[PDB]
């Protein structure tokens, strides 16, 4: 809608949605979990999933992420002694985490075919995570030539250099 | 009668079968005719008759069609239901004559505008823009009185109607659009208060509406009316606007379906939709997103909400119509977008993805390379396209080649003006 | 239209001569024979193309209407049923009134010769009145009612006369193969319409009609006639309001006289203004050729468009209809298509090309080397498969606007800068 019209006369509603909250400005990301995780919080928290995030923001290794975050998933998917308020909020934190591997893939790979991408991430269809990546891309995330006859991808060293690569704000 | 007596609900059936009798009666007086004799003057029995025959249904054009009919029964009478059918339509090409010979305008006006109402309803849609594209009643009205107002509006309403039931964007954009410009179809259908803005006064005579006007069995839902505006002009409007924030922007207008989309838009709340409106915003922004699914939402949900989709026994075809349409323009408004990141494409893909096969897919990448006038090159047996079409700056330096250029242009305006 | 709200009281009733018959039952391609039974009726008795028809397929059927004329030769219609062994015993009387014609013919023959002679009004306008009387009893008499209508053309009752009597004309003239005094009424006739006495649908429609008559065989430049037809009654593809008339071979003629003769710039102004029109929706549902050559054309098909417009040409050799432009529609018909489907095109074969068209590469590669001769598409072969190939992807437009918009200023600001 913004990037449509100019454009807000919604954005000043966003900062009084804030101070509602409480808060004067706007949040950040797992930002925020640092945040409120300066308190004790890597020890309270529960070990169904203590050992996730281990993964998701401390582990390496773009081509073993979705692979190791597998389980953890698979565990806090069960939802009733968990609060399913959570379990809800688990399948858009894991495209969430697809998105972070996508876009660290285009600084590690210059080329990759998309057999080998494939086997890379485990999933649930690949059919799925394409259209889920080319949207992504066409919302200038990552930049890619996944769509291609042979259907392989290019990530491509600099071709044209442009914030689309890096995710752009 | 059926003015007083009120409304939802129910003295209300026996009513309605004082209805059927009076029917009975109608139909009674129009056999009989010795007149002196038959043709020359009946024709207002006849006129009643049409009165009561021509607000009625897809499926009593079609018990004579798709109540099976050679699953009917074969017996004079069957044959007189399927005549039934033909009987009003039938007068139409007898009692002109019988009028055919009046000429006074308010009865002209008035009885073509309720045969144009048959055509598109009953069988072809064809013969329905026909009859009005000849008649040319836009001038004939200015001399009608005004119920025969009431009927012109009433008229273009069923037209765009069945222009969207036909499945044509266009037609249904420029029927309903006249109707939308406005928020009259309140007081035209004598249903205005004094005081609904600070508009509609006085008192004594907006009564003249109430007393001339309307039974409730010839209404049509507001918000069917609306979301069917809303939706033709969606599928028109946002590949239009993705091509304009693709940087083809001078050709964006305002007080249309843009302006009711946008007030709409900037609401800084909305989350799941909960009214008609709201479920046109929510579908218009699965759209922009360019997934399939958006469109299914509004189309499936808020049409049992509603009830837009419970009122046609052709929501079975406009589906089709509206899921197609939405396939094909989503695809168009996703490679408004992405075609500068591509540097080829598998069309096989597109084809799998948005639920379409490829002589559909060629025809429309076909035509969209041609008149979307872009620098595609298309290899239509390979199935293969091959663009490479740059920059990203490119959006900056037209858009100053833009500003730049809009400097002469209004400046020779200010030069001649000067002279 | 605006004459259409006038022929909506009408509903078809046309003054055909014949009244409503050709040929019964019959056997070969359809959409053909249609414009056959149509002009059958609407050229007063046809005659060749009695026989036209028979050529290919044997009737007898073409009997009935081979004894209902005695313009074109009293005793060539006295054989053909002979000649069908068919008794016929009392023809008693076309012996009795055309014997005594010529009886009543040597008084005006007389008075005739003696008028133009003297150059005396009075003398040849009483003898024209006696004269214009003789000609439409029998037009066999051939050269006499080109005679009769050469001097003067203005009888006492002039128009009405005139129009029968021209129409009498250019009807029995084409059916005597004088088409030079045919191509007299090309002048006359449709001047004498353009001359219109009431402009009642029954006589404008007929009239109109009578414009497609002359154009229809064709003896000199009918193109030229063509581009006089379609600004007449301006761009109709029958010039016939309300869609009762079908002539297919008017569109047909039309694509042919636009093509092989002209640019196609020039096609799709037709595209548009006679392939979509109200008239031409109906005819859509109908014809299969004309419907092939433009809408699988206009979709840019290319697969099925290529194949089935080759497959018209089998339809299209089957025409003994006068034409005389046939193959030049053959030869077109590939040509067009091909244009417009590798003009926003990567790579076509020459051997899928040839497969299709059922020509040898060669011929493909050599038709290619000359469409591109002809500077219709900008592209270049990659002889080594047999394959060419355009791949303009034309980026960087900034410059098209860049030198103007300051060298308008600068020589615009000079103005400013005068005084």
């Amino acid at each position: 809608a913004r990037l449509l019209d100019m454009d807000g006369i919604i954005v000043e509603k966003q900062r009084r949605l804030a101070t509602l909250l409480g808060l004067q400005a706007p949040p950040t990301r797992i930002g925020l979990i640092n945040d409120m995780v300066r308190f004790n919080v890597l020890q309270y928290v529960v070990p169904e999933v203590k050992d996730l995030y281990n993964w998701l923001e401390v582990e390496f290794n773009p081509l073993k992420l979705c692979e190791r975050v597998t389980k953890v998933l698979n565990w806090v998917r069960e939802q009733p002694e968990k609060e399913p308020e959570l379990q809800q909020y688990v399948p858009q934190l894991q495209s969430n985490t697809i998105l972070r591997l996508l876009q660290q893939v285009a600084q590690i790979y210059q080329s990759i075919e998309f057999s080998r991408l494939t086997s890379l991430v485990p999933f649930v269809d690949a059919f799925q995570l394409e259209r889920a990546i080319v949207d992504a891309a066409r919302h200038c995330d990552l930049q890619v030539r996944i769509d291609h006859t042979s259907r392989t991808l290019s990530f491509g060293s600099d071709l044209n250099y442009a914030t689309r690569e890096d995710a752009p704000i | 009668i059926m003015q007083n007596t009120d409304p939802h609900s129910q003295e209300y059936v026996e009513h309605l079968k004082d209805e059927a009798q009076v029917c009975a009666i109608i139909e009674r007086v129009q056999r009989y005719l010795e007149e002196k004799g038959t043709t020359e003057e009946i024709c207002r029995v006849y006129l009643r008759r049409i009165l009561h025959t021509y607000y009625k249904f897809d499926y009593k054009a079609h018990q004579r069609q798709l109540t099976p009919p050679e699953g009917s029964s074969k017996s004079e009478q069957d044959q007189a239901e399927n005549e039934g059918e033909d009987s009003a339509v039938l007068m139409e090409r007898l009692c002109k004559y019988i009028y055919a010979k009046d000429r006074t305008d308010r009865i002209r006006t008035c009885a073509i505008l309720c045969h144009i109402y048959h055509h598109a309803l009953h069988s072809r849609w064809y013969q329905a823009r026909d009859l009005m594209l000849m008649s040319h009643l836009q001038d004939n009205i200015q001399h009608a009185d005004p119920p025969v107002q009431i009927l012109y509006n009433r008229t273009m309403v069923q037209l765009g109607i069945c222009a969207f039931r036909q499945g044509l964007t266009k037609d249904a954009h420029n029927a309903l659009l006249d109707i939308q410009s406005s928020g009259r179809a309140k007081e035209l259908l004598g249903q205005g208060l004094l005081l609904r803005s600070l508009q509609e006064r006085n008192q004594e005579q907006e009564k003249v509406e109430r007393r001339r006007q309307v039974p409730f069995h010839l209404h049509i839902n507001l918000e069917l009316l609306e979301c069917v505006y809303l939706v033709s002009a969606m599928l028109l409007e946002i590949p239009y606007m993705a091509a304009h924030e693709s940087d083809a922007r001078r050709r964006m207008i305002s007080k249309q379906f843009h302006h009711q989309l946008r007030v709409g838009e900037r609401q800084p709340l909305l989350g799941p939709p909960e009214s008609m409106r709201e479920h046109v915003v929510a579908a218009s922004k699965a759209m922009k997103m360019g997934d399939w699914k958006t469109c299914h939402s509004f189309i499936i949900n808020e049409k049992m909400n509603g009830k837009v989709w419970d009122l046609f026994p052709e929501a079975d075809k406009v589906r089709t119509m509206l899921v197609r349409k939405i396939q094909e323009e989503s695809l168009r408004t996703y490679l408004f977008t992405y075609s500068s990141v591509y540097d080829s494409i598998s069309m096989e893909t597109l084809s799998d993805m948005f639920e379409l096969d490829l002589p559909t897919v060629h025809s429309i990448i076909s035509k969209m390379i041609i008149n979307e006038e872009l620098m595609a090159s298309l290899d239509q047996p390979t199935q293969t396209v091959v663009m490479h079409r740059t920059e990203p700056t490119a959006q900056q330096n037209l858009a100053l080649q833009l500003a730049e250029k809009l400097g002469s242009l209004v400046e020779n305006n200010e030069r001649v003006f000067d002279h | 239209y605006d004459l259409t709200t006038r022929i909506a009281h009408f509903l078809d009733r046309h003054l055909v001569f014949p009244l409503l018959e050709f040929l019964s039952v019959k056997e070969i391609y359809n959409e053909k024979e249609l414009l056959q039974g149509k002009l059958d009726l609407l050229s007063d008795t046809n005659m060749v193309d009695f026989a036209m028809d028979v050529y290919k397929n044997l009737y007898s059927d073409d009997i009935p209407h081979a004894l209902r004329e005695k313009r074109t030769t009293v005793v060539a219609q006295l054989k053909q049923l002979q000649a069908e062994t068919e008794p016929i015993v009392k023809m008693f009387e076309d012996p009795e009134t055309t014997r005594q014609m010529q009886s009543t013919r040597d008084g005006r023959m007389l008075f005739d010769y003696l008028a133009d002679k003297h150059g005396f009004r009075q003398e040849y306008l009483d003898t024209l009145y006696r004269y214009a009387k003789f000609q439409y009893e029998c037009g066999n008499y051939s050269g006499a009612a080109e005679y009769l209508y050469f001097f003067r053309v203005l009888v006492p009752a002039t128009d009405r006369n005139a129009l029968s009597s021209l129409w009498g004309k250019l009807a029995s003239e084409i059916l005597m193969q004088n088409w030079d005094a045919a191509m007299e009424d090309l002048t006359r006739l449709k001047e004498t319409i353009d001359n219109n006495s009431v402009s009642s649908p029954l006589q404008s429609l007929q009239q109109r009609t009578w414009l497609i008559h002359w154009s229809l065989f064709v003896f000199f430049n009918h193109p030229k006639g063509r581009d006089n037809i379609i600004d007449l009654f301006l761009y109709q593809p029958q010039y016939l309001n309300a869609i009762q008339t079908m002539c297919p071979h008017i569109l047909r003629y039309l694509t042919t006289a636009v093509i092989t003769n002209k640019d196609v710039r020039k096609r799709r102004q037709v595209l548009k203004d006679l392939v979509k029109v109200i008239q031409q929706e109906s005819y859509t549902y109908k014809d299969p050729i004309t419907e092939f050559v433009e809408c699988l054309y206009v979709n840019f098909d290319f697969d099925g468009a290529q194949k089935k417009l080759r497959e018209c040409e089998s339809v299209l050799v089957n025409d003994f209809f006068l034409v005389a432009c046939l193959e030049d529609f053959i030869e077109n018909a590939r040509l067009f298509i091909f244009e417009t489907f590798c003009r926003i095109h990567q790579c076509i074969s020459i051997n899928m090309l040839a497969d299709k068209l059922n020509m040898t590469p060669e011929e493909a590669e050599r038709w290619i080397v000359n469409l591109i001769r002809n500077a219709r598409l900008d592209a270049k072969i990659d002889s080594k498969l047999g394959h060419v190939v355009m791949g303009n992807n034309a980026v960087s437009p900034y410059q098209q606007v860049i030198e103007k918009t300051k060298s308008l200023s600068f020589r615009s600001q000079m103005l400013a800068m005068n005084i």
